[PDB]
This record gives C-alpha cells, structure tokens and sequence, in this order.
DNA sequence: TTTT
C-alpha cells in the first residue's frame, strides 16, 4: 500500500493546485506522477 | 483485533469529552449527544470513543460530501484497521415515479458508479472478516440489501492442501455473482489458464487471489497485483464473497414468479371490482412482461421491485440492511445529528409516497412498498449505543440523553465570536461600510438574507458599487458550492450573500464578519438552531464577529447569543489560565464568454492539461 | 441534500 498511499496522495495535492489555479505546480507534479508510473 | 489510533493529542477539553463518553458506553448509555461547538475537533474525540471501546462503529453523514470528508479523515486515523464507506453507487439516478396531474411517466434511469460499488462491497466483507471496522456511511445504511445470513453462507472458502477440483471452484464462482473473462479481468470476474484460478475480489480493483492446483487440491492462495502479476502475499485461507448484495437462485425464483402471479390476480380483482379498468389493463401488461423475462432470463429491469418476493418472505418484512451485517455490540455516531436524524426518518415517507402513486395507478404491484428503507422504529431497533454529534442537538437527541457532553475548547483557542445587534434601519448602509472595512484587512464576509429578493438586490447593489461578491441561489448544486467557496477563499469574491449559509464547506477561516439580516424574523431561517450555526461561520478566525440586524430581542436570538456568550467566556478563561494565544488555522457579451472560457479551463484541469487550463486562466 |  506504501508506494500507491505516495501516489494517491500527488493526486490528491495536484487535483488540488489545479483547484487553486495554480497549475504550475499542477503540471510538475503531473510530471513527476507520470515517471512513478513508468 | 484492537483499534490502532494515529499526529494529534486531547487538547482543550477533548479528554474529558472522550472521558464521559467512554463511561457512558461503559454505563451502557444507549443515547449520548456530544455537544462540540463548530471547529472544536468533533470528529477527533469520535475517533478516540472509537479506539477505548473497541466496538465496530456506524458513522452516519447527511450529505456524501461530508461523509467522503470523514471517511478521508478515517483513513488516516486509523491507518491499520478497515475504514470503510458506504454511500449509494449512484453516479446518476431519476427515479421511476408518476405524475397524475400530467398522465406522464418518469422511466428509471440511472448510472452505477464502479468504484463505490466495489467500497460497498468492501465494506460488507469487511464486517465478515474483522471486528476492528468503520464505517462512515449515508443514509443509504438504512436501504435495502440481501440476507447477512445468506451472504456469510454463500462465501466460498479456499485454504491451502484443500481438496477440491478447479471446475468445482468455478460452478461456485457463478452461483455468487462472479463472471468468468478472460480478456477483461475486472473486479467482480476470475480468470482461468489451466491449474490457476485469478478471482478479483468484488471489493477489490487493484489486487486479486490466484489459487493454484494441482490435481484436486489448492497448492497456494497468493495475492496478486491484477495489471502485472506481481506477487504481494501468500495466504493460508482466503474468504471469497458474493459478487453482489442480492443474488436469487433459480430454485428461490421459480416460486417468487408463482406468488408474483398469485399476487397479480388478486389485485386484478380488486381494481376491477373497483372500475379502475384502465390501471388494471396497465398492471397486468406491465407484470406480465416483467413476468416473461424473469422465466427467460431470471432478469428484468426494475427487477428491485421485486425484491420482497425474491425472498419468499411474508409481506410488511422489514428489509435487511447494513445495520444488518454489523455484530450485536456495535456503536453508531451520528455525524451533524440535528440534521441527520430527520433525513433518516424522511427515508421511509418519501418513499412509500412515490411508490402508492405508482401503485394507485397501477405502475407496481402492492408488493413494491416491501421494497423500502427502514421505518425509524426499525432503525431504532439497531440502536445498541449512539452518541449524536452536534453544537446544537435536535429534539429526539435532547429527549433521551440525560446528561449532553459539552465540547468548547478550540485546539488553537480560537474563540466563539463577538455579536453586534444593531437596528433594521440603516442595515444596508451601515452593512456596506462593514464590508468595505473588511475589504481593506483582505478578510471575507459572508450576509445571510431571508429571501431570493432581498438576496438578489443586495447582490447588485453590491456589484454596482464595485465589490466583488457572489450570490449562492438555493439552486446551486455542492459540485458548483465548492467552486464557489474556493473563489471567496482565494479572493474571486469578496462577500458572500445567501439564504442558508448553513449548506455544506461554508466554514472557512478567512471570513471574519457574518453579517444576519432580518435576525428577529424567528422562522426556520432564524431559529435558535440557524442562528447559532450561523454565528458558527464567524469562529474560524481570530477576530470573528457576527452582526445581527434586528429591531427587537427574539427567544431565538435570546437563546443562540447567550449561547455563543458563555462559550466565549470559558474559551477565554481557559485561553488565559493555560497562556494560549488565539491564531487562525489556515457587460453581458463579456459574461456569457467568461463562463464558456471557465468551463473549458475546468476541463483541461480534468484532463491534467494544465498549460492549456494557464491559458485560459490568463485569459479570464 | 438523500435515496431506489
Ligand atoms: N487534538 C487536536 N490537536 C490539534 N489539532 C486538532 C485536534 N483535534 C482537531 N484538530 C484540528 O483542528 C481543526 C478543528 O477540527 P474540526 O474537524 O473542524 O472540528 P469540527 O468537526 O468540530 O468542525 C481541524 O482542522 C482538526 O483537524
Ligand atoms: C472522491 C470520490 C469521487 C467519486 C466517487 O465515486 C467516489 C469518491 O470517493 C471518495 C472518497 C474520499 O475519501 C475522498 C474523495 C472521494
């Protein structure tokens, strides 16, 4: 559960920056997301 | 089986809150109220309850917004029991029902939701497998589900060096619901090359059971990651469960058509005696059909309607539900209770009305209404220990509590706000400049108005003078409230004007006024219960203050200020004697394209598109 | 705001 707990919780965090607006940091940690799947 | 709690410690007066609920499980009290004022960590103590009397425990929430907040909330409090929640699979749903006035007929309609399908069946496994469970759950609690009885039975059991022959596990596998795919391995299906079964658990969508033969004996039950086949653990037993809540053998369905037929004629009897011919033409067509394809195909739409007699059990039967599945000794907490309790009692009314119109009418046979949820004496009935949570507990709390348990110490000793009455006349004017002056401290104000009209005007006014505000219209949906919110939070909007502030998320630190128009009118909107959840808006901020506007002293401003009175004035002692300081936890053209260009930003957000969602954003 |  340890790593998806990670994952699940870059989600939550970039669902949320793009709420604020700040989809900078939304698309950084879009980025990041997407190498963890890799 | 303990309950494992885990970054918080009691403070203020949480001890001696979970202290006195506690005791009062140990007391066997059936009935506890924990009165915590608004912000004062309510769902903190709960957790601790929880924890000392290590009973499974039923969170019921009014709304799926709140319940989904709590469960969040859960999971992280109790990271290593089983947090579950239960909430209706319904991402859309009309219901069927009909409308005399226009000879016209609502059709069914309505999308399942995978994901909380399988949460529902997590949750009911759960209770099977495990005592250290939690549930957080709508009133969907109190709706219909198969036998508990029936469900623990149609388990099938896998443990190493069992005997028995694979296609043997696969006829068990169908009579529960589960669906043999091969080339679409989803929950709720198994999966066969040659000595493994791969079953993915209805209440799973991530992991699943590979149970390999050799001969007619399992070798080992492992889990697996489904995707890649990554192995995360061999097990000894393994309990697999139906597929769904509510599954009719053959055998049970051949005799619930018969008394489904019994049923029907009766009923055609009684209409035509009655030259309520039309109605009866209708009936029969209608249960006829329904009739043919239950023969063929053990299945028809609306099928639920059925559902009493898919039971073979004797009519008025109270349904099985959630409560059901729970052990005897069990506790439920009932979140927001004031408005909880009444929405667990309207479940039945509402529904049995929607059903004898349609029944009237002769959409559905009488024995429809045997597909219901629960009366509240059958609720009560389930009542082992209940402990309601709210600043302002409802009748029915008050009436079997002896002795409420008071919670007032914020964690970071925020205080209760500061009232200001001040006359009707004048309001508008002496309102703006309050406005203005907060404004200029960048804070938020919320104005609670009685009605759309006063709501409305005061919205433009406000406009016209170049403040920015937003008007929540009773219509707005929560999806919408929450977009909202947010937008006053960042400073979109500077005031907010509604009716009811009351709807949910509408707590939020920055706003530092709450303004109460119209405070004397008494009504539903200036009860004692409104008010002082209205004032509850102003407490997340350090310098809250409410002003009410009002022309004389009603009970219920009487009530709710002396209230919010004396809280303050132990909140103030306490902050004193402990050396606490308060801080605060934190034209038409242009319209119309704004809102096209905000909708395809929201939908690149979506798509994680967020460089086209920038430009969009830097466009508006 | 909630359910089938
Ligand atoms: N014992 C504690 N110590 C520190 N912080 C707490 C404690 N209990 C609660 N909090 C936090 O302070 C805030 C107030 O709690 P909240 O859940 O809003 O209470 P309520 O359910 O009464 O509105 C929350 O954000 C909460 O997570
Ligand atoms: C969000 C959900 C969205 C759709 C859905 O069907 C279910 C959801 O459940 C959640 C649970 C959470 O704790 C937190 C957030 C959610």
């Amino acid at each position: 559960k340890e790593r998806q707990k990670v994952v699940e919780q870059m989600e939550h965090e970039m669902k949320e920056a793009a709420k604020a607006l700040d989809f900078e940091r939304a698309a950084e940690l879009r980025d990041l997301l997407l190498e963890l799947k890799a | 089986d303990r309950f494992e709690l885990v970054k918080y410690q009691p403070q203020g007066d949480q001890p001696k809150a979970i202290e006195k609920l506690v005791k009062g499980i140990q007391e066997g009290k059936k009935h506890q109220t924990l009165l915590g004022a608004t912000g004062t960590g309510k769902t903190f103590t709960v957790s601790n309850l929880i924890k000392e009397v290590n009973k499974p425990t039923l969170v019921i929430a009014h709304n799926k917004t709140l319940a989904g907040q709590l469960y969040s909330e859960f999971k992280e409090f109790f990271p290593n029991n089983a947090v579950e929640y239960f909430v209706s699979y319904y991402d859309y749903y009309q219901p069927e029902a009909y409308v005399p006035q226009t000879d016209t007929f609502i059709e069914k309609d309505a999308s399942i939701n995978d994901e909380i399908d399988k949460l529902r069946h997590s949750a009911t496994s759960a209770l099977f497998e495990r005592r250290d469970v939690i549930i957080i759950a709508s009133v969907s609690c109190i709706y219909g589900l198969g036998s508990p009885e029936e469900y623990r039975e149609m388990v099938v059991s896998l443990r190493t060096e069992m005997e028995i022959e694979r296609n043997e596990l696969l006829r068990k596998l169908v009579d529960i619901q589960y669906a043999r795919n091969d080339i679409d391995f989803q929950r709720g299906t198994f999966r066969v090359r040659g000595d493994v079964v791969e079953i993915f658990p209805a209440s799973r969508d991530e992991h699943c059971v590979r149970v390999e033969f050799f001969g007619d004996e399992i070798e080992r039950i492992r889990e697996v990651d489904a995707l890649t086949g990554e192995i995360l653990g061999d097990r000894d037993h393994v309990a697999i469960f139906p597929a769904s809540h509510f599954v009719t053998r053959a055998e049970k369905m051949e005799k619930a058509i018969q008394n489904i037929e019994k049923e029907l004629e009766e009923q055609l009897k009684v209409m035509h005696e009655n030259g309520k011919l039309l109605e009866a033409q209708r009936l029969e067509q209608r249960t006829r059909y329904d009739l043919e394809m239950m023969r063929e195909m053990g299945f028809c739409s609306g099928i639920e309607n059925y559902s009493r007699h898919l039971t073979l059990r004797p009519p008025g039967s109270t349904p099985y539900t959630l409560l059901d599945y729970f052990p005897d000794d069990f506790m439920i907490v009932v979140d927001e209770s004031h408005v909880t309790i009444p929405q667990v009692r309207g479940m039945f009314n509402g529904d049995q009305a929607r059903k004898q119109v349609l029944v009237d009418h002769g959409f559905r046979l009488p024995s429809a209404l045997d597909n219901r949820p629960l009366r509240f004496e059958e609720f009560e009935k389930h009542m082992h220990n209940i402990v309601y949570v709210s600043a302002t507990p409802g009748p029915y709390e008050i009436e079997h509590t002896d002795e409420m348990v008071e919670q007032i110490i914020r964690p970071t000793g925020l205080l209760d706000p500061l009232i200001d009455v001040r006359p009707i006349e004048g309001q508008i004017d002496d309102l703006i400049g309050e406005i203005q002056a907060r404004i200029e401290r960048n804070e938020r104000v919320l104005v609670t108005t009685l009605t759309k009209k006063m709501s409305e005007d005061l919205t433009d006014y406000l406009k016209e003078i170049g403040i920015k505000v937003n008007y929540l219209h009773s219509e707005i949906k929560t999806l919408e409230r929450i977009e909202i919110i947010r937008d006053l939070r960042l400073g979109k909007y500077d005031v907010l004007v509604g009716i009811n502030l009351l709807r949910e998320g509408l707590d939020i630190p920055e706003v530092s006024l709450v303004a109460i128009l119209d405070a004397d009118k008494e009504g539903f909107l200036r009860s004692e219960r409104s008010l002082i959840q209205t004032i509850g808006r102003a407490a997340r901020n350090a310098e809250g203050r409410v002003i009410m506007y009002a022309d004389k002293i009603t009970k219920s401003m009487e009530i709710a200020i002396n209230e919010t009175k004396r809280r303050r004035e132990q909140q103030e002692r306490f902050n004193e004697e402990h050396g606490i300081t308060p801080k605060t936890i934190n034209k038409k053209e242009r319209q119309k394209v704004v809102e096209q260009m905000e909708h395809e930003m929201k939908e690149a957000a979506k798509a994680l598109d967020f460089e086209r969602a920038a430009e969009l954003r830097d466009l508006l």
